[PDB]
RNA sequence: AGCCAGGAUGUUGGCUUAGAAGCAGCCAUCAUUUAAAGAAAGCGUAAUAGCUCACUGGUCGAGUCGGCCUGCGCGGAAGAU
C-alpha cells in the first residue's frame, strides 16, 4: 500500500476526473500497461496488481510504477447522519484518465511480459492494454 | 534387432561390486537376480581399469539371463583424473573452474569412437569438447 | 519505398480536423528553412504501417505534394491517447 | 516451411552433386528406424565423409524440378516416397548392392531397389561392380 | 459440471462449441475440463 | 532434540500390484529400500516410523487387493522428525525433593 | 486440416553423491549423424521407462492461419396478487 509521506492538508476535495492523462509514452522500460479506461485506483489495487505481475516475471528485470496514489478519500462511518463534518480519510486513490501508463517493464521477454501484464491487468478495475516503447 | 523391452543404462562405478545403496532395486526391478550384477558385471571390468562408471546394455529376457554388450564411459566422469579437478559445473560462465586444451581432449576422443557415431573424427571432436563447455570449462584451442 | 502522396490542406482549425480525423486521414505540416510553413494533409492508413520501422523516425521521407517532392524528417509526432492511431506529425524539411 | 531462397538452394546444391555424381539407388523406409540411420549413413563415414545426401524429398515439383537439367528418366521414379543417394568416389561403387542387403537386414522395405541410371536399366540387381 | 461465465481453454484438446446458441467447451480427453456457460 | 524409532518393515505384494505400492511410498513416511522379486510374488525392504507404521497395514489390505502381506520389528533409535517437537507429560512425580526443581526454573 | 512414419549413443553428466536423469530448483542451454529433433512446451515416475507436440518427409492437392481496427449481436442476466 503506497501512500504520501506527510502532506500539506489531510482531507481534500472530491473533484472531477475530466481530461486525458499526460503519461502517454513509455519512458523507462521496454513495455508498458496503458489505461484505456478512466477512474481512480486505490493504493491496494496498485499493490495487488504489483505483486500479481512481479510473480510472473519471477523477480527478474525491473518494473516501474508510473502512478502514485496522492489523493485522500474520506468516508462517513456506517450508521452516521449527514453533516457534522467531512469524514475521516481511508485510502489513497490515484485518478487515471485514459492513456495513462501504469506499469512499465524491462529485462524480460516480450510474450512473457504479455503474460505478466495480463495477470496484473486482471487486478485493475479499469480496462488497460499492452503497449511498447517507440523510437519517438 | 528387437526394439525396447526392459534394457536400461544405469549403474555407478564398475569397481563397486554388487551395488545396493546406489542402484539397488532398479537393477533388481526385473526378474534378474541381484547376484548377476557382480559375478558377471566384473567379468569385463577386470579387462580394463576398475572404478570407472561404464554403462552397459541390460536386455532382460524370460530365459533367466540376458545378453549384454559393454559400451563407453561418459565424458563427464572422464573429466576428473584427466582434468585434475574432481569438480565440474555449477558455476559455468560466471567463473573459470578449469581448462585443458584441444591437443589433449581430441587425443582421447577416438578411444570413445567405438561407441560414437561420426562420419569423421573431426566431427566427433567438438561434439565431445562441446560437452566440457557445459561444465564451464574453456578449451584451449 | 518512403513516399507518401498528400493533398494540400484547405481548412485549418480544430473543427475541420475532427471531420478529417474520422475519415482515416490525419492532418500534418511541413516546415523549416527560409520557406514559409505549408500544411500537408495525408492519409492515415498508409503512415500507420510505416512507423513500425526504426528507419521511419530517422531516414528522410520523400513526401510528394502537388507533383513537387519535399524531403522531410519526423522530428515530432503526436500519439493518440489510447486508440492505436496517429493524430499529427511535424515533418521538418531536410 | 522456408521460402524459395532456401528451397531452390536445396535443389541447386543437389544438381552440383549430379554433375560429378554417377551411381545411385532408391530407398523408401515407410517404417524406418534411427538404428537404421546408423547403418547407411555410418557407411558414408566408412567411405569418406558427409558429402552423401539421402535427401528424402521426392516431391514432383521439388526434387523432380532439377530432373530436366540432369537425367530426364529419373522423373518416372517420382511417384511415392523415394530417396536418391548420389556417389562421387569410385564410379559404380559397391554402395548400390548394400541397399538390397540392408533390406533383408531389418529394413521392411527400400523401394524394391529399382535403381537409377548407369546402364539406363531397370530393377536389376548387379554384383558386377569394379571391385 | 462447472458453470463459469469465463470459458477459456484448459487443455489443448478443448474445442469451443455453440450448441443451441449457448457457448460450451467440449473435451474428448478429461471430463473435468468440460464446463457450461459462456 | 526429539527423535522417533524407524524400524524396517518388509512386505510382500504381487508384482502386478507392485507398481501401485510405489504410490503408497509417497504417503508413507518411510524411505525406499532394496527389494527383490520372487517369481510371481514380490517383496521389498522398507523402513518407516512406528508412529505411522500402524497405518501401513491398512495400505496393503487395499492396494494389495487381499494379496498384501508384511512384517517388521522395532530397531534403530535414531529418527527425528517435525514439527513443534511436542513431548508427552509428565515427568516426574512422587519422588523426594521434587518441588525444589521448580525453584531452579527461576 | 487429417493420415501409417521418424522424433537418436554416451545426458546413471557434474549438483547438497539419499535421488532427480529431456521435464523441483540451480546454470550451461553442447555439438554431432542428418529428410528432421528443443540436449526440451505438456503428460506420466521415488528417480527411469513410457506417451505427445515442436519440427521435418510422403500420401494428398487447393488457398489458409494468426493479430489489429471497428459495426451489429450472444453469454454472464434469479424475486416474491
Amino acid at each position: 500500500m503506497l501512500q504520501p509521506k506527510r502532506t500539506k492538508f489531510r482531507k481534500m476535495h472530491k473533484g472531477r476526473n475530466r481530461g486525458l492523462a499526460q503519461g502517454t509514452d513509455v519512458s523507462f522500460g521496454s513495455f508498458g500497461l496503458k489505461a484505456v479506461g478512466r477512474g481512480r485506483l486505490t493504493a491496494r489495487q496498485i499493490e495487488a496488481a504489483r505483486r500479481a505481475m512481479t510473480r510472473a516475471v519471477k523477480r527478474q528485470g525491473k518494473i516501474w510504477i508510473r502512478v502514485f496514489p496522492d489523493k485522500p478519500i474520506t468516508e462517513k462511518p456506517l450508521a452516521v447522519r449527514m453533516g457534522k463534518g467531512k469524514g475521516n480519510v481511508e485510502y489513497w486513490v490515484a485518478l487515471i484518465q485514459p492513456g495513462k501508463v501504469l506499469y512499465e517493464m524491462d529485462g524480460v521477454p516480450e510474450e512473457l511480459a504479455r503474460e505478466a501484464f495480463k495477470l496484473a491487468a486482471a487486478k485493475l478495475p479499469i480496462k488497460t492494454t499492452f503497449v511498447t516503447k517507440t523510437v519517438m | 534387432a528387437k526394439k525396447v523391452q526392459a534394457y536400461v543404462k544405469l549403474q555407478v562405478a564398475a569397481g563397486m561390486a554388487n551395488p545396493s545403496p546406489p542402484v539397488g532395486p532398479a537393477l533388481g526391478q526385473q526378474g534378474v537376480n541381484i547376484m548377476e550384477f557382480c559375478k558377471a558385471f566384473n567379468a569385463k571390468t577386470d579387462s580394463i581399469e576398475k572404478g570407472l562408471p561404464i554403462p552397459v546394455v541390460i536386455t532382460v529376457y524370460a530365459d533367466r539371463s540376458f545378453t549384454f554388450v559393454t559400451k563407453t564411459p561418459p565424458a563427464a566422469v572422464l573429466l576428473k583424473k584427466a582434468a585434475g579437478i574432481k569438480s565440474g559445473s555449477g558455476k559455468p560462465n560466471k567463473d573459470k573452474v578449469g581448462k585443458i586444451s584441444r591437443a589433449q581432449l581430441q587425443e582421447i576422443a577416438q578411444t570413445k569412437a567405438a561407441d560414437m557415431t561420426g562420419a569423421d573424427i573431426e566431427a566427433m571432436t567438438r561434439s565431445i569438447e562441446g560437452t566440457a563447455r557445459s561444465m564451464g570449462l574453456v578449451v584451449e584451442d | 519505398m518512403f513516399t507518401i502522396n498528400a493533398e494540400v490542406r484547405k481548412e485549418q482549425g480544430k473543427g475541420a480536423s475532427r471531420r478529417l480525423r474520422a475519415a482515416n486521414k490525419f492532418p500534418a505540416i511541413i516546415y523549416g528553412g527560409k520557406e514559409a510553413p505549408l500544411a500537408i494533409e495525408l492519409d492515415h492508413d498508409k503512415v500507420m504501417n510505416m512507423q513500425a520501422k526504426a528507419e521511419f523516425y530517422s531516414e528522410v521521407l520523400t513526401i510528394v505534394v502537388d507533383g513537387k517532392e519535399i524531403k522531410v524528417k519526423a522530428q515530432d509526432v503526436q500519439r493518440h491517447p489510447y486508440k492505436p492511431k496517429l493524430q499529427h506529425i511535424d515533418f521538418v524539411r531536410a | 516451411m522456408a521460402l524459395n531462397l532456401q528451397d531452390k538452394q536445396a535443389i541447386v546444391a543437389e544438381v552440383s552433386e549430379v554433375a560429378k555424381g554417377a551411381l545411385s539407388a532408391v530407398v523408401a523406409d515407410s517404417r524406418g528406424v534411427t538404428v537404421d540411420k546408423m547403418t547407411e549413413l555410418r557407411k558414408a563415414g566408412r567411405e569418406a565423409g558427409v558429402y552423401m545426401r539421402v535427401v528424402r524429398n521426392t516431391l514432383l515439383r521439388r526434387a523432380v524440378e532439377g530432373t530436366p537439367f540432369e537425367c530426364l528418366k529419373d522423373a518416372f521414379v517420382g511417384p511415392t516416397l523415394i530417396a536418391y543417394s548420389m556417389e562421387h568416389p569410385g564410379a559404380a561403387a559397391r554402395l548400390f548392392k548394400e541397399f538390397a542387403k540392408a533390406n533383408a537386414k531389418f529394413e521392411v522395405k527400400a523401394a524394391a531397389f529399382e535403381g537409377e541410371l548407369i546402364p539406363a536399366s531397370q530393377i536389376d540387381r548387379l554384383a558386377t561392380l569394379p571391385t | 459440471m462447472k458453470v463459469r461465465a469465463s470459458v477459456k481453454k484448459l487443455c489443448r484438446n478443448c474445442k469451443i462449441v455453440k450448441r443451441d446458441g449457448v457457448i460450451r467447451v467440449i473435451c474428448s480427453a478429461e471430463p473435468k475440463h468440460k464446463q457450461r456457460q459462456g | 532434540e526429539l527423535l522417533e524409532p524407524y524400524l524396517s518393515f518388509k512386505i510382500y505384494a504381487p508384482q502386478e500390484y507392485l507398481s501401485r505400492a510405489y504410490n503408497d511410498a509417497p504417503k508413507y513416511c518411510a524411505n525406499i529400500v532394496d527389494t527383490q522379486l520372487k517369481n510371481n510374488e514380490v517383496i521389498l525392504s522398507g523402513e518407516i516410523p512406528a508412529r505411522c507404521i500402524q497405518e501401513y497395514r491398512s495400505d496393503l489390505t487395499f492396494f494389495t487387493n487381499g494379496r498384501s502381506v508384511c512384517l517388521t520389528e522395532l530397531k534403530g533409535y535414531h529418527v527425528t522428525t517435525g514439527e513443534p517437537v511436542c513431548q508427552p507429560r509428565r515427568p516426574n512425580s512422587r519422588i523426594d525433593k521434587v518441588r525444589y526443581m521448580f525453584n531452579k526454573i527461576t
